[PDB]
């Protein structure tokens, strides 16, 4: 049977390790316009002086941080102990 | 009877634009 | 000629090539200062949101119902007959009214088209709320279309024919997770591409690569089984 | 070599019901069986044939140093079992054996039951143990329990002593 | 072979057994299927040079396996993931007798090279527990 | 026999279990390894040169080919 | 259904014995042939003929009970036995697994070299 | 067994059995058939052994000359903005830059 | 050489060894190879195909070795039965061998099961019980000839092995 | 067939003729300067005047078949040689007279 | 392998020895023999012919006549006049086909295909890695169609 064998690899959850960045690295090219928009703010807002308080650049950055983590959350999340999803459904 | 989902307002909620609010749930599947 | 190419893209590779996206917002943001037929005009984005559920299922409806309008067109409404008196009685309407053929297409492909319809955004329905989350795509793409066409063509020909419709559906949805949901014959990317990144220096990444060839020759039978003559 | 030689078993096979059989409805017993086995006998070809397209060589211990994804062996081990149950018969492809048997000659009858479907048995362990398969085979023991059942049951039912005999 | 001479017996040999870590077996069996052209390599080499300069009158008599010295500092390497030197001879003390005990088996009793490859794996082993 | 005497392995197993595999890796392995081993035949000569300068090239350290 | 007990004419047209063009006939025992009970032949050749008249039929005939059971009872035996994979595996037992525990060795199968 | 020529010459003799079984004709009937049926029989085989052989070593030859148009043609497949990705740049550039030596 | 079947499933592939990320749907044969067939098929893949054979075998024997274990026990008990009446038998047999019955069970022996489940430890284990006992059988030289084929010369040289180590054995001061 | 260079070069304009006599007679000037260098990479070059020869008789595609060939008999000679090739093609053939029994029971991989 | 010396009368057996069992050459491929005219005319092949080219004709035209016997042999309901002038129609088509091969040989010497009297100064040097072929050729007939072994 399959589960009285060794397992042939050790990836970072399972050696207890954190693999966020390199899953943040790997899945930045995922979300390229939402980040070129994020740019764009802050190079338009570092342009003016003293703008109003409402315009921040923080809604560009929860768009992209959205589209982002939508690639980094849930895959990570599949590799979790507690996570199986189940023996039928 | 729409909505943009592109305002940060999860399907005409318009509380939560000050945050990352869609994640695992909606944009992605934890 | 592609199949599902919006929801078949590698966005990984598309975004590190720099290839444009289908996934990017395809939406248009009205500045403040813009004529109020121009904010009116601008409202039509709606129609390109793939994630507003009654769009798509009035488009899916669509799609089933040009379906069912062709099959009446080219298969259906040849092959069956109509009694000679009602053709007679539509050719008089025909003569006494202007337009009277499009009249008759009307009412001809009524329930063709109203039947494609319905399956159409019942078969959309089904697959999008009750097999969207099951983990053999394989096999939930079978079972569903099994169950759905056996359903469909125990209503639609005859409730005789259920467990050929079974069957269908089961071609039916073999064929879909191949095509349809597979990138067979349209492939977006290269076989063996990868993208590069941890800024390995090219001498590590040589010495990796011949430790990959070292391994790979390890498959052939004749290396690995020792069954070579002194060349 | 081990596939053909167990295709090589039709045409003798068919060719003793065809003429030897004094029975005239042997004749369609005989296209039975043969329809029938041949169906098993493409799908254990589809099966050898994935085996030899994915890895290229024709021996166990090659086979021993490969492994098949969890898809290609669940459809290496459904494709084996169906075609090799084919030829055992299992339910629900044992009419061939009952239409063969009550129609075919003594002496082959003696033959088709007494040695081919062993041939098919081991067939299946021959390619099913060189191959690890990581499913669950409640469906092949459900299959194989309903076809001792269904021909356990049907034995009440026959006044042909031929056919009970092919029952049992 | 997975055994440990008891030190405090009551007779000469005995023995009792253990079992690897299945990190242990995770790596020798991962380094195996990465390595093994070089094990084939080193027995076909062997018997190529015995081929070639076995008999005692030829010219290339006195250089002995050298030529297979590549080979054997290249499964070395490959086996030890480039870690603990480039050469066989820079192994650290604890695989140094079993790989004395590989070399032996390997070029002076010329045995079958699973026995090589048992000793090989040995040293290999004997590293992995010093430095998992 | 005389059919089967081109090559060690048997006409059928020749027909049917080579599929899609070039002819001169069924028929000649050893040229057809050494011909795809061309370059890396090179950077091992290099290699070796180099070692015997005292060099120690840590690139090309794993290819040594036997066959 | 079940058999008429009212005395009925002998048939006068049912399936009977036929045989191969050129058959050798089976002269065991002094090739005495005896002339055929046209009842015993008519049940003899009376189950391999017979046929559904209608769609459905199968279901209603006899015990729709029965049928439905009998119908079903390959996905009661697999049910069953996905009762007894969950108590062996609460209970570490033999599972329902295709146990490749000899890596590919077959049984007693000789493993020689050739020199 | 190791002649192509004895093996067609058996071959022709057999063939000429069977067809004069086939045709119900009497054996030794037309006996002048049996030797010319061997040496037809034995020529053509040995041609088609000599024939299949050099078939073999030309097809040898174009597999190597095959090999190249594979690996150009893989090359020519890359999708677009392939060509300058890390895994085929340099044999990108080894085939554009380094073989064009015309 | 080894091929690979073509791949469907649109899931991204990250090595950290290599530094490279994959598709599943786009890998040739090699990276199929390396990556999705790269699991294990057996209870000891650091063994070559000599040494799991032997490991299998010796598998094998210890599991009959423990079937034997319990059918001697079972042999002993009837033993009992027969030198014993029962007006003292259960307090006997509760004395040590009832213990060991229970040790020897259903999950402890295969007995009649299809499948013995051990882990690749436990089969492990019983490989290492198993070469235990042919190593104290061994350097006596009792496997000649029911568990060993050795020839006239190896018979004598182990005879006078086992000659020598039994003095050495026989001189030792006890414990 | 779009990726094929010798069916590429088979393709030629209306009215397009390749006066084989002089281009070979350039290519065999030129081939014969080069191999005279022998170096390892063909470094046109270093042979001026033949290489301007050899563009202006040789067209496109013959020329660039011919490098390909030149390249694949370089490899084949830093490869492998006469007597060699003769004696692994007899031991290839004398092997192919009998027959490959398995590797039961190997010791790598 | 040796070929009959060209512009005797054996010249067109030539035809039967070739190296490769390739149709025709690659596009930048040498022919075998020097090249005397790649831009050939037809008046130029007419003035190549020579001995070879004769004999070819003379061999269609020995050969030729019991083939036309043969095609005749399944002729019926034919008077002697229509015999004569069928057999004589169908000699001279194997005539004319011996012209053909007469003037493709006297092509092929002027292209430098088949053997011309002539050689280049430096030969193509070819490594016979892939060699099914010598050991079967050196000790059978067929030592005299592959040329070069
Ligand atoms: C140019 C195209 C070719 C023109 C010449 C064609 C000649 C024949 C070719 C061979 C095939 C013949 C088939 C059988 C047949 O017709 O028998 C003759 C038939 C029988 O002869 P009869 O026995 O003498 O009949 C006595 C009466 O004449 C009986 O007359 P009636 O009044 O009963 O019939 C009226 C007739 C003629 O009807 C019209 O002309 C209708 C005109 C308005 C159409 C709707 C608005 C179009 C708007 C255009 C601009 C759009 C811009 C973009 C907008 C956004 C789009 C997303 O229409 C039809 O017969 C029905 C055809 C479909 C009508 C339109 C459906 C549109 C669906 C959506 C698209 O005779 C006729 O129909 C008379 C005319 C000849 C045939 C014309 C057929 C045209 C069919 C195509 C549609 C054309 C309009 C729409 C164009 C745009 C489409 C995208
Ligand atoms: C019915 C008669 C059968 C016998 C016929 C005669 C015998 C010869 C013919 C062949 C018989 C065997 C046929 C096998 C088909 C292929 C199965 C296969 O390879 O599955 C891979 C799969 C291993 O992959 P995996 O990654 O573990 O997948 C687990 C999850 O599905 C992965 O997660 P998930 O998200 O996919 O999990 C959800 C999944 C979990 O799965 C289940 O709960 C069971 C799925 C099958 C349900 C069948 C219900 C039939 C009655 C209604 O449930 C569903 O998707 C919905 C379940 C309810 C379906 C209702 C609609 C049924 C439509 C009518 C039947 C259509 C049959 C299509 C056959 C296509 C053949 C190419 O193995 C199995 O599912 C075990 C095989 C047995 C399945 C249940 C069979 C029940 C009836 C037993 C009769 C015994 C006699
Ligand atoms: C391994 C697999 C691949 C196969 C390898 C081997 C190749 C096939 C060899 C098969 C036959 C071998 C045994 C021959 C036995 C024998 O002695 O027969 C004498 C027998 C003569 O009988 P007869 O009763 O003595 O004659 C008196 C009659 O009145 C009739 O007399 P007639 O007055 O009407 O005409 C006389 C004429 C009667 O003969 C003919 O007319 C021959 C016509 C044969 C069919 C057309 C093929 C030739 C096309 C034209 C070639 C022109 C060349 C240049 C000519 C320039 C000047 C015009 O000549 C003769 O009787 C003297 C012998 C002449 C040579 C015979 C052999 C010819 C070539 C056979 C192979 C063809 C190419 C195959 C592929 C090769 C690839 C490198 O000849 C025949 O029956 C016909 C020729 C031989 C059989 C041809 C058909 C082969 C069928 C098998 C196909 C196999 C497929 C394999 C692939 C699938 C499975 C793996
Ligand atoms: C077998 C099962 C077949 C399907 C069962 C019915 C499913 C839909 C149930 C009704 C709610 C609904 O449709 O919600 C989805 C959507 C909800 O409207 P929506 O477009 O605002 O959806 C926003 C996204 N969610 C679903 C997360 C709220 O409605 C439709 O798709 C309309 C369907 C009818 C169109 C005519
Ligand atoms: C030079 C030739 C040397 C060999 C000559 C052998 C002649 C006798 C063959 C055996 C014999 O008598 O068979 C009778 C039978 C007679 O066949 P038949 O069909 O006429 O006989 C049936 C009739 N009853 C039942 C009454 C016998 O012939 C054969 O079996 C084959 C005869 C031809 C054999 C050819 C051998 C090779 C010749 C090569 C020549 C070059
Ligand atoms: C050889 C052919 C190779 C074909 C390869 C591809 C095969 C599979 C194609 C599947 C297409 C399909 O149905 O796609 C689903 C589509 C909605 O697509 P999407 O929005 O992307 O889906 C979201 C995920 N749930 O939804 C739709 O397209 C909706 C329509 C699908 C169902 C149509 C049913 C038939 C309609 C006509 C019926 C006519 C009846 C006539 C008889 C009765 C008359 C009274
Ligand atoms: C073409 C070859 C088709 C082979 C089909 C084999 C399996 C048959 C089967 O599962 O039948 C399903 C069963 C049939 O029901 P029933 O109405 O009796 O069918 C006769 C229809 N006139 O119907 C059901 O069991 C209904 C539930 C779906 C299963
Ligand atoms: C008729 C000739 C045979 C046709 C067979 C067609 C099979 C198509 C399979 C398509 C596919 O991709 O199936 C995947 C699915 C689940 O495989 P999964 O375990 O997710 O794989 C991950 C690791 N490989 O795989 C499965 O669920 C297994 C599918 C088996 C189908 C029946 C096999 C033939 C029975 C007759
Ligand atoms: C020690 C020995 C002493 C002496 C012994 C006694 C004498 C021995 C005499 C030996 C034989 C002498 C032969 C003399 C010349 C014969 C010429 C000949 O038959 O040529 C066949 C021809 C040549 O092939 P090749 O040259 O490659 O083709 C043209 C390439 N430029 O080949 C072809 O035409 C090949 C055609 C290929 C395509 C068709 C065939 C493959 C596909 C069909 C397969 C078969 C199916 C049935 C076909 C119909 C059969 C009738
Ligand atoms: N094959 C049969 N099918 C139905 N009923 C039968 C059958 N054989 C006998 N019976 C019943 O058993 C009884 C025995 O009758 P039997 O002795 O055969 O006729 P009789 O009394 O005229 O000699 C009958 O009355 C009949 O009802």
């Amino acid at each position: 049977s399959s589960g009285d064998l060794p397992s042939a690899t050790l990836s970072m959850i399972q050696q207890g390790q954190d693999p966020k960045e390199l899953v943040l690295q790997h899945c930045k090219p995922n979300c390229l316009h939402w980040e070129q928009k994020l740019k764009r703010c802050e190079a338009k807002l570092r342009e003016l002086v003293n703008a109003d308080p409402e315009m921040s650049c923080m809604y560009p950055l929860r768009d992209w941080v959205t589209c982002v983590e939508a690639c980094v959350q849930p895959q990570i999340i599949s590799q979790l102990v507690g996570a199986q999803k189940g023996r039928i459904w | 009877f729409i909505y943009r989902d592109d305002i940060g307002a999860f399907w005409g909620i318009k509380g939560y634009e000050e945050l990352v609010t869609e994640v695992g749930t909606h944009k992605g599947h934890n | 000629m592609e199949l599902n190419s919006s929801a078949k893209e590698d966005s990984h590779y598309v975004g590190v090539l720099g290839y444009p996206s289908q996934h990017d917002p395809h939406t248009l943001h009205p500045k403040k200062h813009d004529s109020t037929f121009t904010k009116v005009y601008a409202c039509r984005d709606m129609l390109w949101d793939h994630h507003w559920e009654v769009r798509n299922t009035l488009y899916a409806g669509f799609k089933g119902a040009l379906l069912g309008v062709a099959y009446a067109s080219g298969f259906g409404l040849i092959s069956k007959t109509v009694p000679s008196i009602v053709l007679k009685k539509m050719f008089r309407f025909v003569r006494n009214n202007n337009f009277g053929h499009i009249r008759i297409m009307q009412d001809l492909l009524t329930p063709y088209a109203l039947t494609g319809f319905g399956l159409g955004s019942v078969y959309y329905l089904y697959q999008h709320n009750v097999w969207e989350n099951r983990s053999n795509k394989w096999l939930a793409e079978v079972l569903s279309n099994a169950l759905f066409f056996q359903v469909a063509t125990a209503v639609c020909v005859n409730p005789g024919f259920h467990i050929y419709g079974m069957v269908g559906g089961i071609l039916f949805g073999t064929l879909k997770y191949a095509f349809y949901n597979s990138s067979f014959f349209q492939e977006k990317e290269s076989i063996g591409s990868y993208t590069t990144f941890g800024d390995l220096s090219e001498e590590e990444r040589k010495k990796q690569e011949y430790k990959d060839y070292i391994q790979f020759l390890g498959n052939y039978h004749k290396v690995r089984n020792g069954q070579l003559v002194d060349l | 070599l081990f596939f053909m030689c167990y295709e090589l078993l039709l045409i003798p096979s068919f060719l003793i019901v065809y003429f030897v059989s004094p029975s005239r409805r042997a004749i369609q017993a005989s296209l039975y069986f043969v329809i029938w086995t041949q169906l098993g006998s493409l799908l254990v070809l589809i099966a050898i044939s994935y085996i030899i397209s994915i890895t290229n060589t024709y021996e166990f211990n090659d086979l021993k140093y490969f492994n098949f994804t969890n898809s290609e062996s669940t459809i290496i081990i459904f494709l084996i079992f169906l075609g090799f149950g084919f030829k055992a018969p299992i339910w629900p492809f044992h009419y061939w054996l009952t239409k063969t048997h009550v129609e075919a000659p003594s002496g082959f009858s003696i033959y088709l039951s007494g040695f081919l479907v062993k041939t098919a048995l081991y067939g299946f362990y021959k390619f099913n143990t060189s191959i690890f398969i990581d499913i669950d085979s409640s469906i092949f023991i459900a299959i194989c329990i309903m076809g001792v059942v269904d021909s356990s049951l049907k034995m009440w039912g026959q006044t042909d002593l031929k056919k009970l005999v092919a029952y049992g | 072979m997975f055994l440990n001479p008891v030190k405090d017996s009551e007779f000469d040999d005995e023995v009792k057994g253990f079992v690897p870590s299945e990190g242990e077996v995770r790596f020798v069996a991962n380094k195996n299927k990465e390595c093994g052209y070089y094990l084939q390599g080193i027995e076909q080499c062997r018997r190529k040079m015995v081929q070639l300069a076995g008999d005692s009158s030829s010219q290339f008599h006195s250089l002995g396996f050298l030529p297979c010295k590549r080979l054997v500092d290249a499964h070395y390497r490959c086996m030890t993931d480039d870690k603990f030197g480039s050469t066989i001879e820079e192994v650290p003390e604890i695989g140094l007798d079993s790989a004395q005990k590989f070399f032996d088996c390997t070029f002076q009793q010329l045995k079958p090279m699973q026995s090589c490859r048992r000793f090989f794996d040995q040293v290999v082993r004997d590293v992995y527990r010093a430095n998992g | 026999g005389v059919w089967s005497n081109i090559h060690p392995t048997d006409k059928v197993t020749l027909s049917f279990a080579n599929i899609g595999r070039p002819f001169r890796l069924i028929y000649r392995p050893e040229i057809f390894l050494r011909d795809q081993q061309a370059k890396f035949i090179q950077l091992e000569k290099e290699h070796i040169e180099k070692s015997k300068k005292g060099e120690f090239v840590e690139t090309t350290s794993p290819l040594v080919l036997w066959n | 259904y079940m058999g008429n007990p009212a005395v009925q004419s002998p048939p006068k047209e049912f399936f009977n014995y036929h045989y191969v063009p050129d058959n050798y006939p089976d002269a065991l025992s002094g090739f005495r042939i005896a002339y055929r009970d046209p009842f015993e032949v008519q049940h003899v050749f009376a189950y391999e003929n017979w046929e559904y008249q209608y769609d459905g039929q199968w279901w209603s005939m006899g015990s729709l009970a029965c049928n439905v059971l009998f119908f079903c009872t390959p996905l009661f035996l697999y049910l069953i036995l996905q009762v007894e994979e969950l108590n062996s595996e609460k209970r570490g037992g033999t599972s329902n697994k295709f146990y490749h525990n000899n890596a590919g060795f077959f049984h007693f199968q000789i493993y020689d070299n050739k020199q | 067994m190791s002649s192509m020529l004895i093996w067609g010459a058996c071959f022709g003799l057999f063939t000429r059995a069977a067809a004069c079984k086939a045709s119900m004709i009497p054996l030794t009937t037309s006996p002048w058939k049996y030797p010319k049926y061997m040496i037809v029989s034995a020529v053509t085989f040995y041609y088609f052994d000599w024939y299949r052989r050099m078939a073999l070593e030309q097809l040898c030859y174009n597999e190597e000359k095959l090999e190249r148009y594979q690996i150009r043609a893989k090359l020519q497949s890359l999708k677009i903005g392939e060509e300058l990705s890390d895994a085929y740049r340099e044999s990108f550039f080894e085939h554009a830059v380094q073989k064009n030596n015309i | 050489a080894f091929g690979g079947f073509r791949q469907t499933d649109n899931s991204l592939i990250i090595d950290d060894r290599r530094k490279i990320i994959l598709n599943t749907r786009s890998l040739n044969d090699f990276q199929q190879k390396i990556y999705l067939r790269n699991f294990f098929t057996n209870y000891r893949p650091d063994l070559s195909s000599y040494d799991y054979f032997a490991f299998k075998e010796k598998l094998r024997i210890g599991e009959l070795f423990l079937n034997e274990y319990r059918k001697r026990i079972n042999n002993e008990v009837r033993r009992a039965a027969i030198l014993t009446p029962t007006s003292s038998l259960r307090e006997k047999m509760n004395h040590k061998i009832a213990d060991q019955i229970l040790d020897l069970s259903s999950p402890h022996v295969r007995g009649a099961h299809f499948q013995a489940v051990r882990s690749w430890t436990d089969a492990s284990k019983i490989v290492n019980y198993v070469e235990e006992k042919q190593t104290k059988i061994n350097k006596y030289g009792l496997q000649f000839p029911l568990l060993g084929n050795m020839t006239e010369e190896q018979c004598a040289s182990k005879e006078d092995e086992v000659y020598q180590r039994l003095l050495k054995e026989m001189q030792k001061p006890p414990k | 067939m779009e990726f094929s260079n010798a069916l590429l070069s088979q393709t030629k304009l209306p009215g397009q003729q390749y006066d084989y006599k002089r281009c070979f007679q350039a290519s065999n000037t030129h081939f014969e300067c080069l191999d005279s260098i022998r170096d390892a990479y063909d470094n046109h070059h270093k042979c001026p005047q033949t290489y301007q020869a050899w563009q202006s008789s040789c067209d496109v595609g013959i020329r660039r078949y011919q490098m390909d060939n030149r390249e694949q008999q370089k490899k084949d000679q830093l490869l492998y040689s006469k007597e060699q090739l003769k004696n692994y093609n007899a031991a290839k053939n004398k092997e192919a007279y009998g027959i490959t029994a398995p590797k039961n029971l190997s010791f790598a991989f | 392998s040796q070929t009959f010396a060209h512009d005797s009368f054996l010249g067109g057996l030539n035809l039967f020895k070739r190296r490769d069992p390739r149709f025709v050459l690659d596009q930048g491929e040498r022919p075998p023999y020097p090249i005397i005219n790649s831009n050939s005319s037809f008046v130029d092949v007419l003035s190549n012919f020579n001995k070879a080219d004769f004999g070819l004709v003379l061999f269609s035209a020995a050969i030729g006549f019991p083939l036309s016997r043969w095609v005749l042999k399944g002729l019926t309901f034919s008077s002697l006049n229509y015999r004569r002038g069928l057999f004589s129609s169908v000699y001279g088509g194997v005539i004319l086909w011996g012209l053909v091969l007469g003037f493709n040989n006297s092509y092929y010497r002027l292209n430098g295909f088949v053997d011309n009297g002539l050689v280049w100064k430096r030969k193509e040097r070819k490594l016979n890695k892939y060699d099914f072929t010598s050991e079967f050729e050196d000790n059978s007939f067929f030592k005299k169609l592959r040329i070069r072994d």
